[PDB]
């Protein structure tokens, strides 16, 4: 309106182009957060499933994509303001399992993260790492020397598994308002993806069938 | 920054001819270009206009309809093409950077030229005379008269004073009527009333002298004035 | 000798913080509305201004 | 030994007790008892702000209340002209979660930072035409809360790791640290002569801070959970701060105790933002219940409601000449209010 | 001369009929309208969804309001007036009917892909709700213009079987929508106790019978039992046809405005302000 406001507003509305050509892209984004421990081998898996303080990741599957938060091991931050991961819609959580005497440590976390106010409307991906050196050192060293209420053999396998599963299941207090998932990988390093989408899928299907069912 | 102008030469009546401009050392694609004329012993006019984004483009009133004007953001290339030279065409011409949002300074920085020899609502601007003799350790101040006023609804003022150093191109002394661009000596200034301008030097010294311009950018197209030589 | 240092240093910097100058509540508080009524005539948004001169309306 | 000198310190807490104490001789109601209440405040919108694509987490004003900066957990920050509502400036940032943001006095530089621990200075006016970075710093163990510049060289820094720096921009290297909080700290302000500044460290306690010395001068108490805001009164001996226990305090620094407290029974959400006016006669501050309260700050009372926000309000800022307001909420708008 | 004479093969007559067209055809009116003014209201529920609903609430409201007002003609020759109405009550419902269609690819994105990667822009739904009939309506006019008016209706004539331009988009339409519901509904059952864990027999079989009933109205596969009335011999079908399609805008609005919590907590709102 002054031959040099003019140009002003041609300036701004080009920003406004360049903004608006990134609104596409931020509505069609999924948030992961993977938790993990310094002898659980998070560096292999995240090199194997070919992906590139805080670390981001940022890759696609199936045309979708996904961003992945690497916390450095900041968990000692126990206060609200940390709990700015709101917009999260799974925690993926990778836990040892040959160790024994760590293991008591690991659900220390545990429960100290799933049992959160803002992560109840959030679903939790259990890995039991590696896997493989339980069916070589359960007919070695008995798993009753670390813990009392097993009730199964020493070496049968699945008992050990079943007994793993449900001491973790039974940390969560009022359970379960989305399912607990859990899975087994030793050198896999292929398949986690497809589990990862299958169970990302789940969680969203159940939140769009509750809204549907409006009654 | 750094911009380099090709194109000129001699040409016979009739005929076609094209310019361009190349630029170095900053970003061309946020910038808007100008294109400006200079009669062999006068002084100047302005040729055409184009801004960035390829929205908007104004020519001149003299010479519309046959000139095209164009830019290449990748490149960083700059084009002027022109048709049917008459002998009225025959000048030596500039480019000239300017940008606008809040608080910029259009008119910064100025190229170096090129020569081209062939075989009623426009502001019109007076230079208050042609030749003030001055001597170093005094004060001179430099004077234009307008015909319309130059003080737009928002608090601004349009008027903008260019030095001209012998065998020199222009540089900005002067940009909104009261402000100062970088670069230069913090001893000069400028002050006026409604459609009577006026800049003031203190302290002259060498190299300070040249011919003085004052040019308006209220409302297309732009207007120049005749020019006041200075002699120490 | 870690604690000792501790309260140490705990017991030099209450000793800094309790010989400062203090005066009463009433003075603060007198003060305090002291300046706002002296500005009270200038603040835009607790007193209006004419239309005219507003950049906003 | 130990004893010894946990019975001197008892000592010395008793004296700053009894101290604090005699100072007492009347309440901040009583003095202002006689002070016409500002009646009804019915503000509204001017312009609306649109552009960003996420929540907003801070902002601030220009030196001369007509530019302002925000940002937003999308990695961006918009230098916005407030009269036109014009877009003169967009940078991108390098990391998403950011939580502080400042304009620097001279209206060359801006500051940015947040979880990489790192604090991002760039430059506006520049011979190239662009805005580009010009110094990170670095140093901190923990992620960063606030940073105020206070010239064009000097930079002040308050992290969760329970220290606070001054920093020098043109070499590059801490001159002073701060230290002597227990939790870590959330917020600081800096006084209108800038040789002192104050932070709230999410332990119910507030300390004031020298600048040229490096020791902590004192220490106030009272509240019952995190401190989230502070801000300063404009003559720079008072100020004020907001809790998650919905309660909001009021202390001066030369009575050594609390003058007044902001409370309400409907209310049972915190406070996130708190910031005055020119005659501090209004403080104004953004609530966890979706809106704002502007209180009159020498009565304790409500004196108006800003309610046009879709969600919680987390920004809110005043102008140098005192014509605007702004908030700015996790809707992904900012409002300017006249 | 009712509201079962649209879907009508051998000129229907009778007065029971009639009484039922009218009272239904009054109540869906008011209901509609009063659905229209809700969503245009109600702030927090934008999305694709509203923007079909309100669509296809504006055509069901125009088109019932024409019909009611001029179906029935003079008796002998047709003028311009009768031409001109059962073109535009041809338009009316084409534009609804395509409207429902795009309800149920809506509920295709929502229950098949549940990645919210996709989405359709407001410009190209209107593009489609209100273009295809006009090409339509343009086609039909142009093969055969005589055809339009009847001498006691302002209704699509049987000659040259032109009363196929009203029943081959609507089948078209059913035979897609029946599927999406199928596949909805089975679904639901396979997720009920994971979303509602405290809940008997009775609470989960109600549950699954008042959310199937709710859909069913919008793909509007109430409508089947009309395709059958063309004998003088079978007048059940004709009478469940009338009555429970004159009921649609009402059902609409006690399925999807009433017993919708938001919506409540908005009305409350609204007397707490006023």
């Amino acid at each position: 309106v002054s031959a040099e406001d003019k140009a002003a507003a041609e300036r701004s509305k080009e920003i406004d182009k360049c903004l608006s050509r990134e609104k596409t892209y931020v509505k069609r984004l999924v948030k992961i957060l993977l938790l993990g421990a310094d002898n659980s081998g998070k560096s292999t898996f995240l090199k194997q499933m070919r992906i590139i303080g805080i670390h981001e990741y940022d890759f696609e599957i199936k045309n979708v994509p996904f961003k992945m938060v690497d916390v450095g091991g900041q968990r000692s931050e126990r206060k609200r303001w940390f709990e700015c991961f709101d917009s999260v819609t799974s925690i993926l959580f990778l836990v040892d399992s040959s160790d024994f005497n760590r293991l008591t440590e690991s659900l220390n976390d545990f429960e100290t993260i799933v049992n959160n106010r803002v992560f109840s409307n959030v679903s939790i991906i259990l890995f039991l790492n590696k896997t493989d050196l339980l069916e070589e050192k359960v007919q070695i060293v008995s798993i009753k020397d670390y813990f009392l209420e097993f009730e199964g053999d020493p070496h049968c396998l699945r008992d050990v598994q079943k007994f793993l599963v449900e001491c973790f299941r039974n940390k969560r207090r009022d359970q379960q308002q989305k399912p607990l998932y859990h899975h087994f990988t030793t050198a896999i390093n292929t398949e986690n993806a497809r589990l990862i989408f299958r169970d990302v899928k789940d969680t969203i299907l159940h939140d769009n069938l509750k809204q549907l069912m409006l009654q | 920054v750094q911009l380099v102008e090709s194109g000129g030469g001699l040409v016979q009546p009739g005929g076609s001819r094209k310019l361009s401009c190349s630029a170095s050392g900053f970003a061309f694609s946020s910038f808007g270009m100008h294109w400006v004329r200079q009669a062999p012993e006068k002084g100047l006019e302005w040729v055409a206009y184009i801004s960035s984004g390829s929205g908007t483009i104004y020519y001149a009133d003299t010479v519309k309809g046959r000139f095209t004007i164009s830019r290449d953001d990748p490149k960083n290339t700059l084009f002027l093409q022109m048709t049917s030279l008459r002998s009225e065409d025959t000048a030596m011409y500039y480019c000239v950077r300017s940008i606008y949002y809040y608080g910029s300074s259009p008119f910064d920085f100025w190229g170096q030229g090129t020569t081209l020899t062939v075989s009623s609502a426009d502001i019109v601007m007076t230079q208050a005379t042609s030749s003030v003799p001055v001597t170093p350790g005094e004060s001179v101040s430099i004077s234009c008269r307008s015909s319309k006023s130059l003080l737009h609804s928002n608090g601004n003022t349009y008027l903008y004073w260019f030095l001209q150093r012998p065998g020199q191109s222009p540089q900005l002394l002067i940009y909104r009527m009261s402000n100062l661009a970088s670069g230069v000596p913090d001893r000069f200034s400028g002050s006026g009333s409604g459609t009577a301008f006026t800049l003031t030097i203190s302290r002259l010294e060498a190299e300070d002298v040249g011919v003085y311009y004052c040019m308006q950018h209220l409302e297309y197209p732009l207007t120049f004035g005749a020019g006041t030589k200075l002699e120490l | 000798t870690a604690s000792i240092a501790q309260a140490r240093k705990l017991v030099e910097q209450l000793k800094m913080e309790a010989n400062i100058d203090r005066i009463k509540v009433s003075k603060a508080a007198a003060d305090l509305m002291a300046y706002c009524e002296a500005h009270a005539k200038e603040d835009p948004l607790l007193t209006p201004v004419p239309a005219s001169e507003n950049p906003f309306r | 030994e130990l004893d010894q000198l946990r019975q001197e310190a008892e000592q010395l807490k008793n004296q700053i007790r009894d101290a604090r104490k005699a100072c007492a001789d009347a309440t901040l109601s009583q003095i202002t008892n006689n002070i016409d209440p500002v009646g009804r405040i019915q503000m509204r919108t001017r312009r609306t702000l649109r552009g960003h694509l996420a929540k907003i987490y801070a902002m601030h004003w220009g030196t001369d209340s007509r530019l302002l900066v925000s940002a937003s957990q999308d990695g961006k920050l918009i230098i916005w002209d407030s009269y036109t509502t014009n877009k003169v400036h967009a940078i991108p940032l390098r990391s998403s979660w950011v939580m502080t943001c400042a304009y620097a006095p001279s209206g060359n530089y801006v500051a940015c930072g947040g979880l990489d621990n790192i604090c991002s200075i760039y430059n506006l006016k520049t011979r190239e035409g662009n805005v580009r970075v010009s110094r990170e710093l670095a140093g901190h163990t923990g992620y960063l809360s606030c940073c105020r510049f206070l010239d064009d060289n000097q930079i002040v820094t308050s992290s969760g790791d329970t220290t606070c720096a001054l920093w020098d921009i043109e070499t590059g290297q801490q001159t002073t640290t701060f230290t002597g909080h227990t939790g870590d700290v959330m917020s600081l302000s800096l006084a209108p002569d800038t040789r002192l500044f104050v932070s709230g460290a999410c332990d119910a306690s507030a300390k004031l801070w020298d600048v040229r010395e490096g020791m902590c001068r004192q220490t106030f108490t009272g509240h019952e959970s995190d401190i989230n805001a502070i801000c300063f009164f404009p003559n720079g001996n008072a100020f004020a701060t907001g809790s998650d226990d919905a309660t909001c305090r009021l202390f001066d620094l030369r009575a050594d105790q609390e003058l007044m407290t902001y409370s309400h029974d409907n209310i049972i959400c915190g406070i996130t933002s708190v910031s005055f006016s020119k005659s501090g006669r209004l403080l104004l501050a953004g609530y966890d219940d979706f809106n704002c309260n502007v209180w009159d700050a020498l009565k304790a009372d409500r004196a108006g409601v800003l309610a046009g926000h879709d969600n919680r309000v987390s920004c809110l800022g005043v102008t140098d000449d005192g014509m605007a307001v702004a908030t700015g909420s996790w809707d992904s708008f900012l409002k300017i209010w006249n | 001369s009712s509201f079962a004479i649209l879907m009508a093969h051998y000129d229907v007559e009778d007065w029971k009929l009639t009484l039922i067209t009218r009272v239904g055809l009054a109540l869906s009116l008011f209901c509609l309208l009063l659905c229209i003014l809700t969503f245009l209201l109600v702030r927090p529920i934008q999305g694709s969804r509203t923007t079909i609903h309100l669509h296809l609430c504006i055509c069901l409201f125009v088109g019932s309001t024409i019909f009611l007002a001029g179906i029935e003609n003079e008796g002998g020759q047709v003028g311009l007036r009768c031409r001109l109405v059962a073109g535009l009550l041809h338009y009316c419902f084409l534009a609804a009917f395509c409207w429902m269609s795009l309800e149920g690819l809506e509920l295709y994105f929502l229950v098949v892909r549940v990645f919210q990667g996709q989405g359709l822009s407001t410009r190209w739904l209107c593009l489609i709700g209100y273009g295809v009939p006009l090409l339509i309506v343009g086609v039909s006019a142009a093969i055969y213009s005589k055809g339009y008016g009847r001498p006691r209706y302002c209704w699509l004539d049987f000659e040259q079987g032109f009363l196929w331009s009203f029943l081959g988009p609507v089948t078209f339409i059913i035979l897609c929508n029946a599927v999406i519901f199928v596949t909805t509904v089975w679904k639901l059952t396979q997720k009920f106790s994971e979303i509602n864990p405290d809940m008997k027999k009775l609470k989960k079989a109600r549950a699954l019978t008042i959310t199937a009933i709710a859909q069913l109205f919008l793909l509007g596969c109430t409508w089947v039992f009309g395709l059958f009335i063309f004998d003088d011999r079978s007048l059940v079908l004709t009478y469940v046809f009338t009555i429970l399609n004159c009921l649609q805008g009402a059902f609409l609005y006690l399925l999807h405005c009433l017993l919708n919590k938001k919506v409540r907590e908005e009305y409350r709102k609204w007397a707490c302000l006023v």
